[PDB]
């Protein structure tokens, strides 16, 4: 779903939501992948959208 | 709701110059062959 996911991220950013996705944050994610995932999984305030 | 039409994200791709890049060159010295009549050391002996 990569293409539609990019479109969805465009939509969310345009509507004012700060979206975290691997392809756009590839630098900080590249520093440490697991730490990057944990940073967003720990935080209760972050809302997670699951692309089925 | 707003539409990303104007604000769409941007992908990036470098303009690689590899198509016109020079190659790495290996040097080999042209040995003066001993197969050809190269000189030799004149180990001398004495007839006493």
């Amino acid at each position: 779903t990569a293409m539609e996911v990019v479109k969805f991220v465009n939509f969310l950013l345009v509507n004012g939501f700060q979206t975290a996705i691997d392809i756009f944050e590839d630098r900080i994610r590249g520093i440490d992948i697991i730490k990057w995932m944990e940073r967003y999984l720990r935080d209760k305030t972050v809302m997670i959208i699951v692309a089925i | 709701v707003r539409e990303p039409g104007s604000q769409a994200c941007l992908a990036i791709d470098p303009l690689v110059g590899e198509e016109g890049g020079a190659a790495v060159a290996k040097l080999e010295p042209h040995l003066q062959p001993r197969g050809q009549p190269a000189p030799q050391p004149l180990h001398t002996l004495v007839l006493a």
